[PDB]
This record gives structure tokens, C-alpha cells and sequence, in this order.
């Protein structure tokens, strides 16, 4: 079983 | 509600530290080593029944550090205001002479997550058998942070888990000694 | 020493679960200092700003639908395959707790302590009873204490006017055990 | 004390790879970055620098992040005008920064007096062992009086890809690898040629070793380089 990430998202610029 | 999951992350200038890990209800279940580049387990069992692609979460931290650069920027430099952490000295069970036993250094509510935590037996420093845990998540975005000292309970002996962080005016230490 | 001021940035997904996986709510949240200012909410099912310093990227985002298809289809591919990758080990993790019970080093009368610790889940239920009859008045806890490795501890006092004779029952009733756990006072 | 010479079970072996041997090949086949007389500019962790480095053959990038074995270690150099010489990778690169970015660790040598006053280069004698036997030997150069480790190994193994095969694109002619340092004050230290059993080669866990951006001097150090064949 492998645990999945959220990819986190780049602010506005 | 009845379960929660949460991926926590977090970048720190000009520390430059950085944090990765996963949460179930508090407990920590892992975060990943920036500087091995590894998961690491808060239980070992765990890392035989799971897998996590540690290399990635180093993915994430970048893209976090060149976030907190934006919002640095937009909120004018605003600095982060500190937050001195409540600490708390209790056994892991009830204590009862020469019966082994661990000590819990419960440092909590505080920020930034930086802090210096020492274990003091009768004024001077241990360093044997301790472990401590990396920062846990909060509701209202402070952080939790645990030390442990196993000892051997004894009449004799007075403990002291000393704290250090920028919100304290002085170094906090919290007295702990046998009274059953 | 170090005075140079600092600048924290914390993200956080929440996947939030109910009734098992039934019911399952996301909750991505951006952080600046010490306040929100962006987020995502499966039930809204959009990004929000949560501070006017949030606005430029709720705004931003959400003009990417391939993104938020992503972000909605999460409470799926992220929150109940997680959920389930260790269940085994998390929502069915099982530790009995270790009950004892004393008497106070303080309190005429008599004040009872009842230590119960290194259980897991948090969720424990513990009553004092007299004679076979529970105890509303007189109690006080310490609380629910977690202490790190994912085992808790809690101690639970009862003041009483003992009598010869009487029993003071300490009751726990625990996920990992079918029937509750009790240890009585003979006083 | 010096590092004790390794024994057959304590060296990876190329028959318990699976993986396309291409992939450690392309670390040291005329691949590396090198720059003269630079500082930092900036930092992802606070045991890594980040450098302003073009890649003056094909222009793949032009920010270079090399990452050391600690905090002390990178705020020695984090001020300093040093030179940077070292293999870098690009699978698993990331780092924020203030073109295209790429890895690497240790590689980094102050550049004050650390030269040869006319462009003159230092020789350092490689002694090549095949089946325990010294089949050749030949020298590299570095214009370094105190060199890094991982600049002499790049260069001896971009010699032996070249005239012996060291590495093709799946396996390697030989079975086991170390690469060996003697320093003139008799400490030693070997470095595994072979990646670690499996399916796949984690170049940045590999490269990883250069960490302690371990130095020693050009003019008296000493490299042997014990390679194996599978039978014999």
C-alpha cells in the first residue's frame, strides 16, 4: 500500500 | 466527524528549514527526512505495512519556499509575531520507585517552529536514551512538539525539560521530580 | 544573538472522514504567518479566498479548470485511498489501557484517583460508580492526553466520604475490549 | 582511523542490478559542472548553496544547487569565492531559487592560493586493478592544489568509460568497483563504482557520497581503482 501526496499548487504572480 | 488525514507542510526563512509529514488524529504516522531524502516512521512497524516516495515531498518544499517568497513579498515583510510555547513535564505512566518509567516533555502552542529543548538531571544535562518528535500541526496553526527522557524513578533525583524559543523572555524550565 | 525576523509558510490537506469513508470532506489550506489565506473546500468545491492576501491565487486557480477537476476528484484518489492504505494500522489500532486506582497524595475525606493510560483510540469512556450506582456529582478529570506516540493517558478523581463497607467502582469502556474494565475501591 | 578496504560482501555487484547501467554511465561520461571563482547566491535547506552556474555546452540550466553533509559544512563556503567542480543530476532536482536548474553535492574548494601561478596543471597517478592485477595506469589533472575527491573520481572514471568500457548502456564488463584514495598521511577511503542491487539507479542517493565534499592534496594523493570480471 502506498500513501499518496497532494501536489502543492505555485501562488499568483 | 470520526477520522482526520492531514498532510502537513511548512517552509521557514531565513531558518531554511522545512517539514513534510502526514497525520492521523493527531499522531503522527511519518515525515519525510529533507536531508536523507527518506520516510521516516513514527512507529517502525508502520513502515512494514506502508510505502511513501519520500524523493518527492522534496518537490512540494520547493515549490512551498518560492510560495512563502510571494507572500513575503505581498504582505510587505511582514514578520511572523511569536508565540511563546506552554510546556509540560508528565511520566508516560504512573510512576513507582526503580520502576521504569519515561518522562514527556509536552512542548506546545508556539511558533515559529524552532525551538531548543534539553533534559536537565539535577542541573546538568542527559542525553542518553532521549528521543523527541518534529513539529505537529495544530488548529490554529501553532505547533506541538514532544521529548522523551526514559528514566529509572528514585527519591534523589529532580528533572528539568529546558526550553528555548524566541517568544520566552528566558530560557523555561520545567521541574520535575518524584513525589509518591 | 539571532534577531532576524522570520517568515512561515504552512500547507495543509485535511481529508476529513465520516462514517468510515461515506461521507468525505477536503480541506486545502494555505498559511501565511499564523492566518489562512487561501483554501480549498471540497463542499465548496472552489478556491476561496479566506484573507484579501488569498485573493490573487483563489482568484488565479480557479480560472484552471484541469486544476480543479484535480482538486474535486481528490476526496477519491487522495483522502479515501490514503484512508485506506493504512487502515489496518491507524483506524483499527488497538491498545488496551492499563487501569489502576489509589488514592490521591492530598484530599474528612477521601479523594480517589483513577489512572488510567497507554490506550489507543482516544476515544474512552470512564464513570465512577458507588454500590453498583453511578457517580455524577464529585468527579473531575484531567483530560484526554496524548502523549505523542500514539497512546494516551488520562486520570480521572472521584471525592468521596468513604464508609466501611462501601465500593467505589472505576469503569472503562474501551474500543479494545468488549466488555468494560473495572477496578473497584474497597473501602 | 583510516576507512578499512572493503571485502567482496561489502561491494554492490553489477549482476544484481536489473536497471540500464546507461544511467550511472551518464554521471561520468563527459558530464560534469565546473566553475571558477564564485559565491553563493542563495540556499534551499540551510546544508545546501545554491550557485550561478551556466551550462555553457548545451545550456540546461544556469543555477546549480549542490547540498553538504551539514549546516557547518555549507556556512564555511556559504561567503566564500570558491571554484565548484562535481557530477550533477537533474531527476529529483528541486529547489526554489531568489533558465533551467540542476543538482549536485559537495564539489567545493576555496580559490584563494589554491591555483598554480601560470595555468599549470597538477598530475595524480591512477593505478588501474582488474581481478587484482594492475592492468594500466595513467594520470588525471586538476589545476587544484587541494582537490575534492568526487573532481579526481570524475575524471578517472570518464577515462576508463572511455578506454575500458567501465560502463555501456545495460551492465557493465565488470562484476565489482571501488574507487581507492591514499592520502601522504596514510588514511584511506574507498568509493563503491557499482550501483546497489535492484531495478533502478537513484542517481541523487548515489552522488550523495560526495557530501562530506571531502578534499585532499593534489600532489602527494594516491588513487587505485580495484575492478573485477564476474568468473574470473
Amino acid at each position: 500500500p502506498k500513501y499518496v501526496k497532494q501536489n502543492t499548487l505555485k501562488l499568483a504572480t | 466527524e470520526e477520522h482526520v488525514i492531514i498532510q502537513a507542510e511548512f517552509y521557514l526563512n531565513p531558518d531554511q528549514s522545512g517539514e513534510f509529514m502526514f497525520d492521523f488524529d493527531g499522531d503522527e504516522i511519518f515525515h519525510v527526512d529533507m536531508a536523507k531524502k527518506e520516510t521516516v516512521w513514527r512507529l517502525e512497524e508502520f513502515g512494514r505495512f506502508a510505502s511513501f516516495e519520500a524523493q518527492g515531498a522534496l518537490a512540494n518544499i520547493a515549490v512551498d519556499k518560492a510560495n512563502l517568497e510571494i507572500m513575503t513579498k505581498r504582505s510587505n515583510y511582514t514578520p511572523i509575531t511569536n508565540v511563546p510555547p506552554e510546556v509540560t513535564v508528565l511520566t508516560n505512566s504512573p510512576v513507582e520507585l526503580r520502576e521504569p518509567n519515561v518522562l514527556i516533555c509536552f512542548i506546545d502552542k508556539f511558533t515559529p517552529p524552532v525551538v531548543n529543548v534539553t533534559w536537565l538531571r539535577n542541573g546538568k544535562p542527559v542525553t542518553t536514551g532521549v528521543s523527541e518528535t518534529v513539529f505537529l500541526p495544530r488548529e490554529d496553526h501553532l505547533f506541538r512538539k514532544f521529548h522523551y527522557l526514559p528514566f529509572l524513578p528514585s527519591t534523589e533525583d529532580v528533572y528539568d525539560c529546558r526550553v528555548e524559543h524566541w517568544g520566552l523572555d528566558e530560557p523555561l524550565l520545567k521541574h520535575w521530580e518524584f513525589d509518591a | 544573538g539571532d534577531t532576524r525576523p522570520r517568515f512561515l509558510w504552512q500547507l495543509k490537506f485535511e481529508c476529513h472522514f465520516f462514517n468510515g469513508t461515506e461521507r468525505v470532506r477536503l480541506l486545502e489550506r494555505c498559511i501565511y504567518n499564523q492566518e489562512e489565506s487561501v483554501r480549498f473546500d471540497s463542499d465548496v468545491g472552489e478556491y476561496r479566498a479566506v484573507t484579501e492576501l488569498g485573493r490573487p491565487d483563489a482568484e488565479y486557480w480557479n480560472s484552471q479548470k484541469d486544476l480543479l477537476e484535480q482538486r474535486r476528484a481528490a476526496v477519491d484518489t487522495y483522502c479515501r485511498h490514503n484512508y485506506g492504505v493504512g487502515e489496518s494500522f491507524t483506524v483499527q489500532r488497538r491498545v488496551e489501557p492499563k487501569v489502576t486506582v489509589y488514592p490521591s497524595k492530598t484530599q474528612h475525606h477521601n479523594l480517589l484517583v483513577c489512572s488510567v493510560s497507554g490506550f489507543y483510540p482516544g476515544s474512552i469512556e470512564v464513570r465512577w460508580f458507588r454500590n453498583g450506582q453511578e457517580e455524577k456529582a464529585g468527579v473531575v478529570s484531567t483530560g484526554l492526553i496524548q502523549n505523542g506516540d500514539w497512546t494516551f493517558q488520562t486520570l480521572v478523581m472521584l471525592e468521596t466520604v468513604p464508609r466501611s463497607g462501601e465500593v467505589y467502582t472505576c469503569q472503562v469502556e474501551h474500543p479494545s475490549v468488549t466488555s468494560p474494565l473495572t477496578v473497584e475501591w474497597r473501602a | 582511523e583510516s576507512q578499512p578496504d572493503p571485502m567482496p560482501d561489502d561491494l554492490h555487484k553489477s549482476s544484481e542490478f536489473t536497471g540500464t547501467m546507461g544511467n550511472m554511465k551518464y554521471l561520468y561520461d563527459d558530464h560534469y559542472v565546473s566553475a571558477t571563482k564564485v559565491k553563493s547566491v542563495d540556499g534551499m535547506f540551510n546544508w545546501d548553496l545554491i550557485y550561478n552556474i551556466s551550462d555553457k555546452k548545451l545550456k540546461n540550466y544556469d543555477k546549480v544547487k549542490t547540498e553538504l553533509l551539514n549546516e557547518d559544512l555549507a556556512k564555511k563556503y556559504k561567503d566564500e569565492v570558491v571554484d565548484v567542480y562535481g557530477s550533477n543530476y537533474y531527476v529529483n532536482c528541486y529547489f526554489s531559487s531568489k533558465g533551467g536548474k540542476t543538482c549536485m553535492y559537495g564539489g567545493i574548494t576555496k580559490h584563494e592560493g589554491n591555483h598554480f601561478d601560470n595555468g599549470n596543471l597538477q598530475n595524480v597517478l591512477v593505478r588501474v586493478y582488474e581481478n587484482k592485477r594492475n592492468t594500466i595506469s595513467f594520470e588525471v589533472q586538476t589545476d587544484k592544489k587541494s582537490v575534492t575527491a568526487q573532481e579526481l573520481d570524475i575524471k578517472a572514471r570518464n577515462f576508463l568509460i572511455n578506454k575500458k568500457n567501465l560502463y555501456e548502456f545495460n551492465s557493465s564488463p565488470y562484476e565489482t568497483g571501488y574507487i581507492k584514495f591514499i592520502e601522504n598521511n596514510g588514511n584511506t577511503f574507498w568509493y563503491d563504482m557499482m550501483p546497489a542491487p535492484g531495478d533502478k539507479f537513484d542517481q541523487s542517493k548515489y552522488l550523495m557520497m560526495y557530501n562530506d565534499n571531502k578534499t585532499v592534496d593534489s600532489k602527494s594523493v594516491k588513487i587505485e581503482v580495484h575492478l573485477t570480471t564476474k568468473n574470473g
